[PDB]
């Protein structure tokens, strides 16, 4: 059978091609190979098809090879994100770069889930004690700071300030007005409190004396 | 939405971060045709 | 494959041949062209065979039995060689059919051409040329004791006695390629052997298929 098929594809024509290719392959180096060949002559949709023929490491690695060389992809290296639940999750954002600004909303999901997790492994006498016994002397941040740039409200931000320090404290240097002569960050009433005190917070973690 | 994003993208210790964070991740044409020349002189050349 | 469609464009025109100056015998042509043969399309397709048609040339397709036109009166010529035929069953020959053509088929034993006995008495001459019952002992001698008032076989024709003796009895594309090369100057071969060694592309060898059959 696959004689006439080899043959049929020398008179390519691409669809037609592989359609002889998956009746070949129906009766997996080589017919991977052609499909291949074919996405080179092409092309997303074979690789798509590839994913479907498959359905798992080799199919997201494909995935990230084609990826280099290219939109229902980013989608399927969102969801190896979604699978993350891990670094590939951003690898995956970073081959989002072709509305225009989807790209970023995605992610969420994925960056509140990692603040559950991380931030959990991480009274009133025993606060004072524990506070007098001091007296004897990252890339979850990078997610949240990427989006912050163009986000649209404070309830992202609420979610920032639960990670780190110079990180929030870089960000909200944007988000706190400027003294007149001291360039100093003040606080604002355009902010909500409990967002200011995370930021008093931030100082009081980093150890910023003067300026706490 | 505001798409002032154009031109630049995400900024380490955030990769040892992650190396840390896979427990996180768990706990949760012409090379034929030759070919193809051949065989066909295989099948001729004996008459 | 034998669709009623490519019966009704085919090729047709009158030809001089049996008669030197008139053009007043028809041929339909169907040469060429790789028809086979199906139980159920193909007596449904040659009823679109014009009428009347003369010379019917089937030659070079890869039929595996006589075409059934029994009942057709027209037909006096019916070129059949090159194809992959078996058996010649004679009463599936045209009513009025003279001259028959066989050459170059697939025709092996004697219980094939049994059947000639039932082809018509007005049948006068056939060809079986390029067969392999062409090369069985004494085939001339028997295929004459089907078809005795019979005029010629292998355009030999057939003398007084021989047909006067009948009534005693009483009482697979590459065969071209081979045959050219049969054929062929030893130095040409000697060429063309090298240009097949020397041979670099995929048009090449079509052109060298070109030679190789004419």
């Amino acid at each position: 059978e696959d004689v006439a098929f080899e043959y049929e594809i020398q008179k390519t024509q691409n669809i037609l091609t592989w359609k002889r290719y998956i009746e070949y392959w129906k009766e997996d180096k080589q017919i991977r190979w052609l499909y291949e060949r074919f996405c080179s002559q092409f092309t997303s949709i074979w690789e798509d098809y590839i994913r479907w023929e498959s359905t798992t490491s080799r199919i997201f690695w494909l995935f990230q090879r084609c990826l280099k060389s290219c939109d229902c992809d980013r989608i399927c290296l969102s969801y190896l994100e979604l699978a993350i639940e891990l670094a590939m999750i951003r690898h995956a954002l970073a081959s989002s770069l072709m509305r225009e600004m989807h790209r970023k909303v995605w992610d969420p999901v994925i960056k509140f889930v990692e603040e559950k997790v991380l931030p959990l492994t991480q009274t009133d006498e025993a606060e004072l004690i524990n506070v007098l016994l001091v007296k004897g002397f990252i890339w979850s941040s990078h997610i949240l700071e990427r989006y912050l740039k163009v986000a649209p409200q404070q309830k992202r931000n609420e979610s920032l300030a639960t990670l780190d320090n110079i990180t929030i404290k870089s960000v909200y240097e944007k988000y706190l007005p400027q003294d007149e002569n001291s360039g100093k960050y003040l606080p604002s009433s355009e902010l909500p409190f409990e967002l200011n005190f995370n930021y008093l917070a931030s100082l009081e973690k980093l150890g910023l004396d003067n300026q706490y | 939405x505001x798409x002032x994003x154009x031109x630049x993208x995400x900024x380490a210790l955030t990769e040892f971060e992650a190396n840390w964070t896979s427990i996180l991740k768990a706990h949760y044409l012409a090379d034929m045709e030759h070919w193809l020349v051949q065989r066909r002189k295989k099948k001729l050349m004996d008459e | 494959k034998f669709t009623p469609s490519i019966v009704i464009d085919a090729p047709q025109y009158y030809v001089d041949h049996f008669n030197g100056k008139y053009n007043v015998d028809k041929c339909v042509i169907l040469r060429d062209l790789q028809l086979e043969t199906d139980s159920e399309s193909m007596p449904s397709s040659l009823k679109h065979l014009t009428k009347p048609t003369h010379i019917l040339d089937l030659t070079n397709n890869d039929l595996i039995m006589i075409p059934d036109l029994s009942r057709r009166d027209d037909i006096h010529t019916l070129l059949l060689g090159r194809n992959n035929i078996v058996e010649v069953d004679g009463r599936l020959l045209p009513m009025n059919v003279q001259n028959l053509t066989l050459s170059n088929n697939s025709i092996r034993r004697f219980e094939d051409l049994q059947r000639l006995r039932r082809a018509p008495r007005t049948l006068k001459n056939l060809t079986l040329i390029g067969n392999q019952v062409c090369h069985l002992a004494n085939y001339r001698e028997h295929v004459l004791r089907l078809v005795p008032h019979l005029e010629t076989l292998d355009f030999q024709n057939v003398t007084a006695e021989e047909r006067k003796s009948a009534m005693s009895f009483p009482r697979k594309t590459m065969e071209i390629m081979n045959l050219v090369v049969s054929k062929m100057t030893v130095e040409r071969r000697n060429e063309l052997k090298k240009q097949l060694a020397e041979a670099t592309s995929l048009e090449e060898i079509a052109r060298l298929e070109k030679l190789l059959s004419g």
